[PDB]
């Protein structure tokens, strides 16, 4: 008589997770590549910096 | 009463060779003594 | 009465699966053919930190990208200066089994936890001149696996009794709790605006929790084994998980499904630590075959390899400005790759 | 005159070849112990110090080989200086053999006292303790026997026993240590390996490979009288083979056949290949 | 998503045979060592048998040795258990369990209370 | 300004490194142990005679030892057992004996012995509850294991006199059942040390000390490539 409350909470959790607003994969992927392309200039790991502005050299 | 320890062998190797070299030098000097006989 | 509830749960999971297959228009590996590849990544070990005795299990960078904490298994928590390799602090701990450590966003407090089920928060103000125990939090019944600071007053922790907890540091009690997992929660990652947080557990599930409400929003099940590490994307809409089946997975919060899977045929070792760069183009992942791999997050190609450690890599951290990557392994060595 | 005259020349050729092969191996062992930073325990430090003492001994032996009989008769400064530095490096080599035997015996036999041994005490025993033992030799040599570059053996001379007494004591202590190590290794192998023949083979291998490390080879054919002809040739050749190739055997077994050194060399080669990116697109 | 489904069972007579099946979905089947674990009513969970990744190493419990046969089909992605010459003490709920790590020989949390890498089981009553 | 700040940081670094060298001198001389077993095996009597984790400090012959028994944790062991890879030995306590406890102990011992990160550590096996086996052999070991019938007493072992032969036969049977899976994938990297212990006994500490001596001596023999 203990697993019935766990199963009821699991059914309520799947009912809350089933009714959500989902966005398409293409628009979100375009947003991710736009975020990775817009900030690509100021990434010291992607594009390296010279030894003057690099504080670890 | 002559000691021939393994630790002291390397110097022992050198000294005898030097003695042989000294003997050889004296042998050459013996030949030089013959040259002195050629002067006499 | 158990057959109809589990039947309704299976029907709801089938409806969620049908909605995810309906929202799946095209994969990420189809429209990224126009993006140019990065290429070979050449990084070198600029600094090497050697002051620990046992294996380093975790680390955390500061917000100024200057100081960094590091926890070892001998009962030591050393605060290093990453520029000149000078030991700034060395806190001896009560229990020598430490599994997590964190640094405050203001730089005043440092938390730690482990097998003693107690989160110890230390102060760095040092009015007398030395550090001391500022707070001890004891409300979990399992090992504390991760802890992160929201501010100087609240702290989000995750424990080995399938529970996460938001704590108030001043009153010394739990603000709220999070009980939705069935396996041991291994790591969590906060949002950039500190509004939500993801948490991965040992049942191949990563759940998205809300801080103020205190209830699960979304659940992601895409792995095959225990999820050991997790890291949020720098924009705040995606995250990446690493597990013991040698696969990294990039999940989305909007589409409620997996976007990409980073794997290889020769890699058969588990994943311990994952982290993103400042721009989010690179994805660094610590493995069990004595080296880390830098994958391309949009092309699924192994762009680089960081091979300088002699033992199993346990922790990896990237600065806020993205200037360096500090990797700590089980040979008591912190190596700062750049 | 001496009957055997070419035997010393061929023994000199054997000693030259053995010291050249020993230098050619110990330089590579020196480089492989300085390059590998993964293995920096106390064992590799003591082995590296023994390698450095063998290298300095071989260099001073090559510098000492130059002299002729004119420098042996006419006593000069640089000749006795070379012999003094060579004797200092010989005594330092035997003291580092003693340090190796003491550390191995305290690691195997009295295994709960390994943390009382520091690096500073071992460096003090190896390098810093035989500073007066040479000096009290030299001041003992300058006042009494100031002839033949301070190494000419004379009948009725006993100044050379200042630095050789500690060497004999070190060899006896290393023999006792080797006996205890072989006994405890047999005790551990009686309960590990099921087959007795593999146990005896491993014990014979371990004894014959710990003979060149502890310096027990000098105790193998230590004394021999100089009256027999067929025994003196075996004496000179056997001691030349055990002395000229000792550092080679130590270098080969403790650098080249070790598993951790081979694994470290292969890992550094893999790191160099990853830096070159030959196998990675 | 890792999900295991059991099949078979029912009321059986002592001395008969029964074939239990286990179907997998959500992972690669030929990389994990597979387990059969029973739980009797009134007792805790107890380990019955296991078969390895390639199917070479097969091990049993001593109480079930000589009367059970565990096999696997990696191509058809299934796990079978043949139960001949049964016993009235074998009335239990049977589970097919998966070890959590791939490419390993150790399995820690198979016989535990709250484990998420196994199915719901089936009732075998003699 | 900056030069005095760097001087103060160097002095603080020197003080911290001196404290770390003192803590290294303390830490390298102590030997860590992992006490592991079931709840009904009898580890409570062990921690009485000899929070999530409990610490037990003792010393033998001026040699320090810490013993870390597991406390308020869950049943899942696959994640927190990886932290115990720097210990010297795992004192694994079994109960020589209604569920099948011996098969679960054999499965746990096999999972420890065949773990990836537990190949370097040795296991000190303690078969507790021998008087309970001496009671229960008089009036279910042969039912759980059919190999108990086709088994004789090994002549290479030396038992104590004044004992029933079935009791020492069951003792040697359980010891051979542990050593059958112990000697299958060892390959000289790590060994198992079985012992016959009771609940109320004081001779176990000397057994742990001698077994740790054997482990460290075999480690020093293996690092020199001799054994
Ligand atoms: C690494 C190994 C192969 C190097 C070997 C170098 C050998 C071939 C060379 C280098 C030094 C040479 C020796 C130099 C001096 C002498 C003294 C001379 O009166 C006899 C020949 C002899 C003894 C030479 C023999 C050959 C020799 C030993
Ligand atoms: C003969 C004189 C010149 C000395 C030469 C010594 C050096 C150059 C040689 C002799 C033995 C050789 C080693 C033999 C075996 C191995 C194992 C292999 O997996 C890595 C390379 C390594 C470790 C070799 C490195 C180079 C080596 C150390
Ligand atoms: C420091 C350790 C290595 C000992 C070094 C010993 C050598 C280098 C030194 C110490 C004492 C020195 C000697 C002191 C006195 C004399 C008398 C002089 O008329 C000739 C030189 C001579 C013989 C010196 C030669 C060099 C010497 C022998
Ligand atoms: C002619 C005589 C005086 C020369 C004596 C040279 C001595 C003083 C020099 C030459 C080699 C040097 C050693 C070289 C290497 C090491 C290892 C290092 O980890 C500690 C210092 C130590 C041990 C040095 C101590 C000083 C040293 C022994
Ligand atoms: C600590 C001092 C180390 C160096 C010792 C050098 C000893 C030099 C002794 C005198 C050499 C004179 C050489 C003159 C020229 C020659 O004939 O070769
Ligand atoms: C410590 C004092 C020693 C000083 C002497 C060191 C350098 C000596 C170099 C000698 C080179 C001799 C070369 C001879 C070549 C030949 O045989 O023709
Ligand atoms: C002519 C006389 C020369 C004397 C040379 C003395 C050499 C001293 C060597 C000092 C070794 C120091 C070892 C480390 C000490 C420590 O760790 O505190
Ligand atoms: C005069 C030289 C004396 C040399 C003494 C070296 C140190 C001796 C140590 C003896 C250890 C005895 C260990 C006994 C082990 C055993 O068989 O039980
Ligand atoms: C009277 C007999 C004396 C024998 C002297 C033997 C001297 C040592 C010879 C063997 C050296 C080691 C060779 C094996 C090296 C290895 O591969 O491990």
């Amino acid at each position: 008589t203990a697993s019935i409350a766990q199963a009821r909470k699991l059914v309520e959790q799947l009912k809350m997770e089933a009714n959500i607003d989902r966005i398409k994969v293409s628009k979100a992927a375009a947003d991710l590549m736009a975020y990775c392309e817009a900030h690509a200039k100021e990434d010291p790991l992607l594009t390296p910096v010279p030894a003057s502005e690099n504080p670890f050299r | 009463d002559n000691p021939s320890l393994s630790i002291d062998l390397t110097f022992h190797l050198l000294r005898t060779l030097l003695e042989l070299a000294r003997t050889q030098s004296q042998r050459e000097r013996a030949e030089q003594n013959r040259i002195i006989f050629d002067s006499v | 009465e158990l057959d109809q509830l589990r039947q309704e749960a299976e029907q709801l999971k089938n409806q969620i699966r049908d909605a995810r297959k309906a929202c799946a228009d095209a994969t990420l590996s189809q429209i990224t053919n126009n993006i140019d590849p990065v290429g070979r990544i050449q990084m070198r070990t600029r600094r090497t930190l050697r002051g620990h005795l046992a294996k380093i299990y975790a680390m955390h960078w500061g917000t100024d990208s200057r100081l960094l904490v590091s926890a070892s298994q001998d009962g030591k928590l050393i605060i290093w200066d990453s520029y000149t390799t000078n030991k700034v602090h060395a806190i001896p701990l009560r229990s020598s089994w430490v599994m997590t450590c964190a640094y405050a966003p203001s730089g005043n407090y440092v938390a730690c936890g482990g097998l003693d089920n107690i989160c110890s928060i230390y102060n760095l103000k040092t009015r007398e001149g030395n550090v001391r125990v500022s707070r001890e939090l004891a409300g979990h019944t399992g090992y504390l696996s991760c802890c992160r600071f929201l501010d100087d007053n609240q702290i989000v922790t995750s424990s080995g009794d399938t529970t996460c907890a938001l704590w108030d540091i001043e009153t010394g009690q739990q603000t709220t709790t999070f009980t939705g997992h069935t396996g041991d929660v291994m790591s969590l990652s906060l949002a950039p605006d500190t509004r939500l947080f993801v948490s991965g557990a040992c049942d191949a599930s990563a759940k998205l929790w809300d801080v103020r409400e205190g209830m699960c929003r979304q659940t992601f099940t895409g792995h095959e084994s225990d999820i050991n590490a997790i890291c949020f994307f720098p924009n705040g809409n995606a995250f990446a998980t690493g597990s013991d089946d040698a696969t990294c997975r990039l999940f989305d919060l909007r589409a409620d499904q997996e976007l990409m899977t980073y794997s290889h045929d020769n890699i058969i070792c588990g994943i311990t630590s994952v982290s993103f760069s400042k721009s989010g183009r690179l994805l660094l992942a610590g493995y069990d075959d004595f080296n880390c791999n830098v994958w391309d997050a949009l092309k699924a190609d192994r762009a680089g390899v960081l091979a300088g450690h002699d033992n199993r890599v346990s922790c990896l951290g990237v600065t806020d400005d993205g200037m360096a990557v500090a990797t700590g392994s089980w040979d008591s060595f912190l190596k700062i790759w750049n | 005159q001496r009957k055997y005259d070419l035997h010393y020349r061929i023994a000199l050729v054997v000693n030259y070849l053995g010291h050249c092969v020993s230098v050619a191996a110990l330089v590579a062992a020196f480089l492989l112990f300085l390059a590998l930073r993964s293995i920096r325990c106390l064992r590799n430090v003591i082995h590296w110090n023994l390698i450095t003492t063998f290298i300095l001994r071989n260099v001073m032996w090559f510098l000492l080989q130059l002299v002729d009989h004119e420098v042996h008769e006419s006593n000069e400064v640089w000749c006795r200086c070379i012999t003094t530095i060579f004797n200092y490096f010989v005594v330092t080599n035997f003291f580092w053999m003693f340090v190796e035997g003491c550390y191995l015996h305290t690691a195997i036999v009295m295994t709960y006292s390994t943390e009382r041994l520091r690096k500073c005490l071992f460096l003090f025993i190896g390098w810093c303790i035989p500073f007066p033992i040479i000096v009290a030799w030299a001041i003992g040599k300058l006042y009494y026997e100031n002839e033949q570059c301070w190494f000419g053996k004379e009948p009725g001379d006993l100044v050379d026993y200042i630095y050789q007494g500690p060497i004999i004591l070190v060899l006896l202590i290393n023999f006792v240590f080797l006996f205890n190590i072989v006994r405890i290794l047999m005790t551990k192998l009686r309960a590990s390996t099921t087959s007795e023949t593999i146990q005896y083979r491993k014990a014979v291998k371990a004894t014959l490979v710990l003979l060149p490390l502890l310096g027990i080879t000098y105790m193998l054919f230590f004394v021999n009288p100089g009256e027999d002809d067929l025994s003196q040739i075996m004496f000179i050749y056997f001691n030349s083979f055990l002395q000229s190739f000792q550092g080679f055997f130590v270098s080969v077994f403790y650098c080249f056949f070790n598993g951790e050194v081979r694994s470290a060399v292969r890992k550094r080669w893999h790191r160099w290949q990853d830096h070159h990116s030959l196998r990675v697109p | 998503q890792v999900q295991l489904q059991e099949s078979g069972g029912g009321l059986v007579q002592p001395g008969g045979s029964l074939r239990l099946s286990c179907a997998a979905s959500g992972f690669t089947f030929s990389n994990y060592k597979m387990n059969w674990v029973r739980q009797a009513p009134g007792k805790g969970l107890e380990w019955v048998s296991d078969i390895s990744q390639s199917g070479a190493s097969i091990s049993y419990t001593g109480s079930v040795k000589g009367r059970f046969t565990i096999s696997r089909d990696n191509a058809k992605n299934t796990l079978y258990l043949q139960m001949n010459s049964l016993k009235p003490e074998d009335t239990a709920v049977y589970y097919c369990a998966r070890c959590p790590a791939p490419f390993t020989r150790d399995c820690f949390d198979v016989t535990s209370t709250t484990y998420a890498y196994r199915g719901q089981g089936t009732q075998v009553t003699v | 300004d900056q030069r005095n700040e760097e001087k103060a940081q160097r002095e603080a670094n020197k003080k911290i490194e001196k404290q770390l060298q003192k803590d290294k001198q303390v830490y390298r001389a102590t030997h860590r142990l992992l006490l592991l077993g079931a709840g009904e095996s009898g580890k409570s009597t062990i921690v009485k005679q000899m929070t999530g984790i409990f610490e037990t400090k003792f010393q033998v012959d001026k040699v320090n030892f810490h013993m870390f028994d597991v406390g308020a944790q869950r049943d899942e062991r696959r994640k927190w057992i990886q932290c115990f890879n720097d210990v010297t030995a795992i004192i694994f306590v079994v109960a020589s004996s209604q569920t099948n406890r011996l098969q679960e102990a054999l499965n746990l011992f096999k999972s420890i012995w065949n773990n990836r990160w537990l190949r370097t550590i040795s296991v000190i096996l303690f078969l507790n509850k021998q008087d309970l086996l001496a009671e229960k052999v008089l009036a279910k070991i042969e039912d759980y294991f059919p190999e108990f019938a086709r088994y004789t007493t090994p002549e290479d072992a030396t038992p104590e006199p004044g004992e029933d032969p079935r009791v020492t036969r069951a003792k040697y049977f359980i010891r051979d059942e542990f050593l059958r899976i112990s000697t299958a994938s060892g390959d000289g990297r790590h060994y198992c040390y079985p012992h016959f212990t009771c609940s109320v006994d004081t001779e176990n500490i000397r057994r742990v000390f001698n077994d740790c001596r054997d482990i460290i001596q075999r480690m020093h023999l293996r690092q020199y490539e001799l054994l």
